[PDB]
RNA sequence: GUGGGGUAACGGCCCACCAAGCCGAAGAUCGGUACGGGCCGUGAGAGCGGGAGCCCGGAGAUGGACACUGAGACACGGGUCCA
RNA sequence: AGUGGUGGCCACUAUUAUUGGGCCUAAAGCGGCCGUAGCCGGGCCCGUAAGUCCCUGGCGAAAUCCCACGGCUCAACCGUGGGGCUCGCUGGGGAUACUGCGGGCCUUGGGACCGGGAGAGGCCGGGGGUACCCCCGGGGUAGGGGUGAAAUCCUAUAAUCCCGGGGGGACCGCCAGUGGCGAAGGCGCCCGGCUGGAACGGGUCCGACGGUGAGCGCGGAAGGCCAGGGGAGCGAACCGGAUUAGAUACCCGGGUAGUCCUGGCUGUAAAGGAUGCGGGCUAGGUGUCGGGCGAGCUUCGAGCUCGCCCGGUGCCGUAGGGAAGCCGUUAAGCCCGCCGCCUGGGGAGUACGGCCGCAAGGCUGAAACUUAAAGGAAUUGGCGGGGGAGCACUACAAGGGGUGGAGCGUGCGGU
RNA sequence: GGUCAGGUCGAGCCCGGGCUCCGUGAGGGGGGAGAAGUCGUAACAAGGUAACCGUAGGGGAACCUACGGCUCGAUCACCUCCU
RNA sequence: UAACUUCGGGAGAAGGGGUGCCUGCGGGUGCGUAACCCGCAGGUCGCAGUGACUAGGGGGGCCCGACUGUUUAAUAAAAA
């Protein structure tokens, strides 16, 4: 069935971009999607985004800049401490200064640099570059 | 995936998968058991002395040629039969029967051997506790016996 | 494991006593009585089977109240 | 959609009505339409067949979209109304029909013997009923002390 | 080839079970 | 479970009575191997491998059994006894 | 003041894959399903704060380890200070995105409802013809049969041949299509009843009931095993004949179990798409089957066709992937959850034990020893009683002479 | 300290069974090596009999035939794909 | 309680332990303590408690016939 929906929503977004399509229609539809979209949009790695509110199936329509090369989620969703944020960013990711290791904290979704500033992590949700 | 227990508390499943498949290496299974120890006649030791039962020679295989000088030994260490390859140039003068001969492994326990030998895994370093290898060389001690 | 052969012992030869054990077991059973709809049908005698409930006596096989020979006569139609 | 469980092909592409704005092309009230449901249930119709009727005759889009809510039970439509009246048993209509089929099959296999295809189908229907029931007993759609075994099935049917 | 291996094994087994049956 | 003995003392430790429980696939039970730890060896790490001098705690003193004196031994150069 | 050897361990070895490996063809998908334990869960809210993050404080002996400085000529080392130590345990305060749980809620997943429709899905009964065979009668002589050639063989009160009749078993050429149905193994004469499943349009119904699934359970071609019946043709074994040196074989004449049916039993496959299952997502084009829908044509019947739409089977091909061949909405593409499985070759799918089976077998499943290769794809070449095409007179045919006979001449082997 | 009655701790010896490992025995089976001997010509091209496979019987051996499957199948193998 | 097994059996395998008498209780049947049956505890004697009488020694391998039965009334009861 449909399980782990978020990974899937990121995965569609990667295929779109590999093709170099203008936009994406996300069939999955959550608070999680929209807060993650807001984080993406502050960095300006995505463009403008629309949420239509339907209760048949909410849709998000996303503009692609093409600045996200790959974005996917974590297989265990294993937890991450504050000291440990760097360890996961070098280890897995090619990034070093791109500043998104997206993590969920008690406030919503944060990036890497944003997690340091607050001082709070949680469970590691995903990554973006 | 195409496979795995990736869940949070699934990890015991994954850990067992790996544990069974690790046994598929012979070299891992041998060493943990003591099968290595038991099988080799020196008993996991670098060398053992024994008495030369008789001088036999062994035939070369099909690629190759050459009739190799050899000793069949009975270890004084245990009470087992070993086949041990004796080098030497004109080898047989240096080597001597019914004296005490000391045998070592060679080349690891890879199980393989050279081509000139049908299956000999062993070396004779020493005869009466003075090396054969000194007698091969002209620069330490020139032929004796 | 025995179905009912274990009275005999180890004796008579395995195959024959295995067969007898099955066939008799089946023979003892209740079977359809299209008479009353109540059943308790037992073998009274050779080729005779009778239902306890209705008092009805009728002809049967050696292990069933109906015979496979008899069904062929039915099947051919007038 | 698409899932596979006794077919090697996908599911149908049908969807619910999206006229999620209340009717106004209907010209009957909520009141008249309830009235109809009591009479039809009483007649001998089962609750799926009533709702189909309501869509054709009385012209509503969905029966989820002209009568939700009006009683405070989840997913308010027909059988919840009936349930408060006592015109519907607690065992969902879904389950009543599944169970009815599961009885029907033992009786054919007997008379028609040597049915491989029909026999596999008897295993398959039954199996599905235990899994549905296991969730229902908990939910309170069924009693906690209820069990689904095939003898209890035959009881309900008769 | 393929036939060989299997029948040889089946012979190997039937001789062994013969040598098991008549020396117990 | 209940009562009791005995111990420095809790305790099916031992005992009488009363009950039929207790344990198990997240691996019981059985066979087999092994002093454990700080650490050490290796490896960028993850990990692998190891328990040696040395320090820490337990165990032993030809094999087994046994008591006495002492806060402390069932006693490593003490006794009794059996092999 | 060591160098070198052997033995072992760790790195090299993503050859144990968490970092950091795979399963069309290299080793590797379970014949398929079912559903248990276990793992994993759509959207929206709410309670708890168990998981999860933060802070303080108790503590994780010394030594070992790093950094610093000092002492011993120097350094190793040791002192001293600082930092860190297997670091697995404890208590309180806070946060609530994410997860767990309890409650409420929603149709998006799942199951369920209704109507037209197709089908070699299953069970039963009836029935037709073609062709073979047997027997009866007629007709009609000398060979038939068989093969690459043969032979065995068969035939004279008559076989083969040709007609008419009756009986019997078995199966369904055409139909038949790159076609249709079923979970899978698989399923084809025609008619009727009984019965299972599916695509689809209309979501009418329950409201997260979901996904996966170790174990367990179940089906399982052919042949085999057991009983009974049936037996026309076919044909392991078998008995001749040929071929062949001999045939052990291809070939031919006879021929038994069996093939057929029912009851019962066992369980294997290159049981293949060598491609585990469920979902989302990622260029298209064309054909085809069935459904929905709007038309044109119309024999007025969806008969012939087009497009949109829904599902399935095919061909060509993008992004991408792959060692390459290929694959490409039917993925070997991009992701996630779970199961099954592999880690060089031979020994060996053996031994031993247990377990199942009536047997045959099945399941599980080693070690000593030995080896520098085993394997996969493609490139090029040679080759092939492999296919297609074509030339040659140092080829073959046609034609003319000659050698091998004899004697001699000459050379060689031998002597 | 004597001797003895009652109770407890209680080795050592003996007897039988269970479990687990090691050594070893006529005779027998296959395996890896050897150089030379012996028979056939099976497989690899289609190897002059395309091959594999499950099952069943038989063969001196490589093997053969029956049935069903499969092509990783020979071939211009031409309802058709191939042609 | 072993080899073996047609799962019935082998089996009373093999091998170990208790058993008298007196004194006080319990369960079971009954009927009102009458009539009975089956256990428990304490005391206690001998060389010995089934003390007499009664009363199987056990185990394996090989051959044959499967078995139970029958045979030379009256030398032969068997592998017939």
């Amino acid at each position: 069935t449909l399980l782990d929906p978020l990974a899937n929503a990121l995965s569609h977004i990667t295929n779109s971009e590999r093709v170099g399509k203008r936009e994406v229609y996300i069939k999955p539809a959550s608070k999680l999607i929209g807060e993650v979209l807001r984080v993406m949009q502050k960095y300006g790695y995505i463009g403008e985004f629309e949420f239509i509110d339907d209760g048949r199936a909410g849709v998000y329509r996303v503009q692609l800049l093409g600045r996200i090369n790959k974005a996917g989620a974590i297989k265990p969703r294993f937890p991450v401490k504050v000291s440990e944020f760097e360890k996961w960013e070098k280890r897995f990711l090619p990034a070093f200064e791109f500043g998104i290791l997206i993590v969920s904290t008690s406030q919503g979704v944060m990036s890497h640099k944003e997690a340091i500033e607050k001082g709070i992590g949680g469970r590691l949700i995903a990554y973006v570059y | 995936g195409k496979k795995a227990p990736n869940g949070e508390f699934a990890g015991r499943k994954l850990k067992l998968k790996r544990k069974k498949f690790r046994w598929s290496d012979i070299r891992y299974k041998r060493r943990v058991l003591r099968l290595k120890e038991k099988s080799d006649p020196l008993e996991g030791a670098p060398q053992a002395r024994g008495i030369v039962l008789e001088k036999i020679a062994v035939e070369a295989k099909q690629p190759n040629s050459g009739m190799r000088k050899a000793v069949r030994v009975q270890l004084i260490k245990n009470g087992k039969v070993v086949t041990a390859f004796c080098p030497g140039d004109g080898a047989i003068k240096f080597i001597d029967e019914h004296d005490e001969v000391i045998i070592e492994g060679i080349g690891g326990p890879k199980g393989g051997s050279m081509g000139d030998i049908p299956g000999i895994r062993y070396k004779v370093v020493k005869v009466n506790r003075v090396s054969l290898k000194e007698l091969v060389k002209g620069r330490k001690e020139k032929p004796r016996r | 494991k025995v179905g009912s052969a274990g009275r005999f012992g180890a004796r008579y030869g395995l195959k024959i006593r295995r067969r007898v054990a099955a066939v008799e077991a089946k023979m003892r059973q209740k079977h359809t009585c299209p008479v009353c709809g109540r059943k308790a049908v037992k073998r009274i005698s050779t080729g005779i089977w009778q239902c306890q409930k209705c008092g009805a006596t009728f002809a049967g096989g050696a292990y069933l109240p109906v015979t496979p020979a008899g069904k062929a006569v039915r099947r051919i139609t007038e | 959609m698409a899932r596979m469980h006794a077919r090697k092909r996908g599911k149908s592409g049908s969807k619910r009505p999206p006229r999620t704005a209340p009717p106004i092309w209907v010209e009957y009230t909520v009141e008249e339409i309830e009235n109809l449901v009591v009479k039809l249930r009483k007649e001998g119709y089962s609750t799926a067949m009533i709702g189909t009727i309501l869509r054709d005759q009385y012209g509503i889009p969905s029966v989820k979209l002209f009568k939700d809510p009006d009683n405070p039970n989840r997913n308010l439509t027909i059988t919840r109304i009936l349930e408060k009246h006592g015109l519907a048993p607690e065992i969902p209509e879904d389950l009543m029909f599944l169970i009815r089929r599961a009885v029907n099959l033992r009786k054919h296999l007997e008379q028609h013997p040597k049915d491989l295809h029909s026999m596999r189908g008897l295993q398959l229907i039954e199996s599905k009923i235990r899994r549905l029931v296991k969730y229902y007993k908990r939910k309170g759609k069924l009693p906690k002390n209820w069990r689904y075994d095939p003898e209890t099935a035959k009881l309900l049917v008769r | 080839m393929r036939w060989k291996w299997i029948k040889k094994r089946i012979r190997r087994l039937k001789r062994q079970r013969k040598k098991e049956r008549g020396l117990i």
